[PDB]
């Protein structure tokens, strides 16, 4: 396709994930009551990566994504998925162009650089081939976004907040909805964002989920507003064992201490009665 | 667009349509008495509103009227083996019907083709679009059609005055499978009426359980569909229809 | 397109039993019939898509072959069975000229 | 369902003659009707037939001399230039049902045409 190379080479920075990445694991509805369950979550106080300036390279995908972003015109437009991404297998699709979402299960001939040209949007570069397809579908701010793939399934959690914030990510609470459940069965690795001359001033955060469990609470209306780290600190394990989020003065027993073995070692006597066979 | 459309294909290319993410219907199937031959291999076609299947693969092809009993499993003949090949374990079945009156012509309706040569039987489920001069000589026919370089496709003679057997006939073929991946089509089931404040044995997606349906004000529940209490029981529903 | 039958004439006793052969000359598949054809009289359709047989007609007629070869044989005729007997099938249309007659054969009874 | 059919007579070489076919006892629009004839003492001829919709077919051995024509209740069929060897015997068949073409279950009393000086 189209090759630009006029981009600074700079380390990723790095930033502190703080409270953000909770999501409704279920479509069940509760309410006032403190909820323990175990899903693949993004870890409280982790470190998430974070990207410019136009950066996009590929990134691997384990188990989840928090794909945060933060922008006053939109210059981010969708992802690339997929395993080979050089139709040797199949690969997703999502463009949120000016239209409407586009999502596409083909299996696609991507070039080295992916890519959307733009006022009026005029150059489209982002595949060159498309055959043997599967599946069609249409449907200040941050947009962030949990993205899974379990059962075949390939779920995408979404939530939109207004911040006057400019170059933070906020220390607060905000729980995410379910937008969408794809039944296609791909094996998803790797993935890689896409943007839309002109140079738009971008970023977009990067998380990995892992499994953890949390503690949840739903309010009078069941809207998740407050959650506690099960594996954080010792007092975080102590609200877990009591299912509540005010401990009293006391001593409480949490879990157990258990040293690993280190090295193995196998003994027998010394090896003697050698067969002659000469 | 695939039982009845405007414009049906030959024997050796036969166009092949997925069905995918479709909730398919197929009593209007049974119910229609406008098919000569309805028979399924398998699964008997009364319970197919019930299974489930991953995808759907529908082969359509308009053939000779007496050489319908060629298209099954464990068939020998000319079409089944220069045309259309079914495997021995082949799911699904054919839906075959008289069309004359559309696929007929006084003069003779000639837009339809069928191979009579190929080196050899081709597997189950093959497209052959070739029109390469069957030889049977020794020099080489070079493409030169002549003596002992036969076409290897001819045209059907469909007229009003042919037999039944030598009438057009239009045959759609639709087939299942199953493997690694989530099911997508099949029947709609069934939905019954709602009572309420009484002892009812309800079913709601799967939420089997009995109780009084009692109306109730709980909460918004903006996407939720179930309602639990503190511990697994389901205290409140969402109505799905 | 041409309908040949063998032999011409065959004569058997009460107790016996003859075949007649009706060859085509194209694939007609399984479409032929055969006619009975008393002296005067007009031919009885005996049996039609070559192995099923007509109402009305006895179990001792019987038909077999398919694709361009078909066999009739008759078991213990009687002196009733003295007539002469006919195949006719389909030739397609482009095919052939629609529809020929065979040549024919007389049995004869002592 | 009975057939029957007349017209049978003596004329010289190259006059027309009609015969006609008469049905009775059930629905020509449903059935097809065709032509056979034998010369005496001969095999079985085939002479044309036509199907209940209205369509014609004919016999490459005829050349196209003969018409069949339908209506209410009489098939009829008429020829032109009639030669010295025309000398036969005529049928009109009846089917058994609908479709299943050439099958020629009913059969007429049969008539006899003769071309002579
Ligand atoms: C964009 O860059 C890629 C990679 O730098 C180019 O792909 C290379 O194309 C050359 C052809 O001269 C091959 O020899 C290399 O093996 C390719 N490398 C890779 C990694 O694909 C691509 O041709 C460039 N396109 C443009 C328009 O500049
Ligand atoms: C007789 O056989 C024995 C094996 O049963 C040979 O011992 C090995 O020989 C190879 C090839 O010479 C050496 O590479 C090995 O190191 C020998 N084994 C050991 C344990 O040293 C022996 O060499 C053979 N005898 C002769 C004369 O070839
Ligand atoms: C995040 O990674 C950077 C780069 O290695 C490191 O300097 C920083 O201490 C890390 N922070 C946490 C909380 O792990
Ligand atoms: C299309 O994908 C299917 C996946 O099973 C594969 O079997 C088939 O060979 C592919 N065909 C082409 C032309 O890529
Ligand atoms: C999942 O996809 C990967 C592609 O890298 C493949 O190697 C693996 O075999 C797939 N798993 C299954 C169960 O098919
Ligand atoms: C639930 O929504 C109602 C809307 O009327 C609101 O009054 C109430 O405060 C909400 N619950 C909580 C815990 O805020
Ligand atoms: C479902 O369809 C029925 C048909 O009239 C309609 O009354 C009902 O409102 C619909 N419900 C939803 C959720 O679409």
């Amino acid at each position: 396709c189209v090759n630009l190379t006029t981009r600074t080479q700079l380390p990723p920075a790095y930033t502190n994930s703080f409270t953000r990445g909770v999501y409704y694991p279920d479509k069940v509805f509760r309410s006032s009551v403190l909820h323990s369950t175990q899903d693949l979550f993004l870890p409280f106080f982790s470190n998430v990566t974070w990207f410019h300036r136009f950066d996009n390279p590929v990134l691997p995908f384990n188990d989840g994504v928090y794909f945060a972003s933060t922008e006053k015109s939109n210059i981010i437009r969708g992802w690339i998925f997929g395993t080979t991404l050089d139709s040797k297998t199949q690969s997703l699709l999502i463009v949120n162009n000016a239209t409407n979402v586009v999502i596409k299960v083909c299996e696609f001939q991507f070039c080295n650089d992916p890519f959307l040209g733009v006022w009026m949007e005029s150059e489209f570069r982002v595949y060159s081939s498309a055959n043997n397809c599967t599946f069609e579908y249409v449907s200040k701010n941050l947009r962030e976004f949990v993205f899974k793939n379990i059962d075949g399934y390939f779920k995408i959690y979404s939530k939109h907040t207004p911040i006057n914030l400019v170059r933070d990510l906020p220390q607060g609470f905000s729980a995410l909805e379910p937008l969408v459940d794809l039944p296609i069965g791909i094996n998803i690795t790797r993935f890689q964002t896409l943007l839309a001359w002109t140079a738009g001033a971008a970023a977009y955060y990067v998380g990995y989920l892992q499994p953890r469990t949390f503690l949840l609470k739903y309010n009078e209306n069941g809207t998740i507003t407050d959650a506690v780290d099960c594996a954080l600190d010792p007092l975080s394990e102590t609200k877990c064992t009591l299912k509540s989020f005010t401990v009293e003065k006391g001593i409480y027993q949490t879990s157990n201490f258990r040293v690993q073995p280190t090295e193995s070692i196998v003994r027998f006597p010394n090896i003697t009665n050698l067969c002659p066979f000469g | 667009e695939v039982f009845n459309a405007t414009r049906f294909a030959s024997v050796y290319a036969w166009n092949r349509k997925r069905i995918s993410n479709c909730v398919a219907d197929y009593s209007v199937l049974y119910n229609s008495a406008s098919f000569s031959t309805f028979k399924c291999y398998g699964v008997s076609p009364t319970k197919l509103n019930d299974l489930c299947f991953t995808n759907v693969y529908a082969d359509s092809f308009v053939i000779r009227g007496d050489e319908v009993r060629q298209i099954a499993p464990g068939q020998t003949g000319k079409i089944a083996d220069y045309n259309y090949k079914l495997p021995d374990d082949f799911t699904g079945c054919v839906i075959a019907w008289n069309s004359n009156n559309l696929d007929s012509k006084v003069g003779g309706n000639y837009n339809y083709l069928y191979r009579l040569f190929r080196k050899s039987n081709l597997k189950p489920f093959e497209r052959d679009i070739s029109t390469e001069i069957y030889q049977a000589g020794s020099t080489p026919c070079n493409g030169v059609e002549g003596f002992n370089c036969y076409f290897p496709l001819q045209s059907y003679g469909f007229q009003p005055t042919n037999g039944v057997g030598y009438q057009p006939y239009r045959v759609v073929v639709l087939s299942f499978e199953l493997l690694h991946a989530p099911a997508t089509v099949c029947g709609p089931k069934k939905s019954t009426n709602l009572v309420k404040n009484k002892c009812v044995n309800f079913n709601f997606n799967g939420l089997t359980g009995t109780g009084v349906l009692t109306e109730s004000n709980k909460k918004f529940l903006p996407f939720q569909q179930f309602g639990r209490d503190i511990a697994d029981t389901t205290d409140a529903v969402r109505d799905p229809q | 397109q041409v309908l040949t039958q063998t032999p011409s004439s065959v004569s058997a006793a009460v107790g016996g039993t003859v075949t007649i052969n009706c060859q085509a000359s194209e694939d007609i598949y399984d479409n032929l019939v055969w006619y009975q054809q008393k002296p005067g009289q007009p031919p009885k359709l005996l049996i039609y898509d070559a192995s099923t047989l007509a109402f009305g007609v006895s179990s001792r007629f019987r038909g077999s072959g398919s694709g361009t070869h078909f066999t009739l044989t008759m078991r213990d005729v009687q002196c009733d069975d003295a007539a002469t007997y006919y195949c006719q099938g389909e030739f397609s249309c482009s095919s052939g000229d629609c529809t020929a007659f065979g040549g024919g054969t007389e049995v004869v009874v002592k | 369902q009975s057939v029957e059919e007349s017209g049978g007579r003596l004329v010289t070489p190259g006059t027309p003659l009609t015969l006609t076919c008469t049905v009775s006892g059930f629905s020509l629009s449903r059935y097809a009707m065709s032509w056979v004839r034998q010369a005496p003492g001969k095999g079985l001829e085939w002479i044309g037939i036509i199907v209940d919709s209205g369509h014609t077919a004919y016999a490459s051995w005829a050349k196209g001399r003969f018409t069949i024509s339908r209506t209410s209740t009489t098939v009829d069929l008429k020829m032109t230039s009639l030669t010295t060897e025309d000398t036969a015997t005529y049928f009109c068949a009846r089917e058994t049902g609908g479709g299943a073409f050439y099958v020629f279950e009913f059969w007429g009393p049969g008539t006899v045409v003769t071309v002579s000086s």
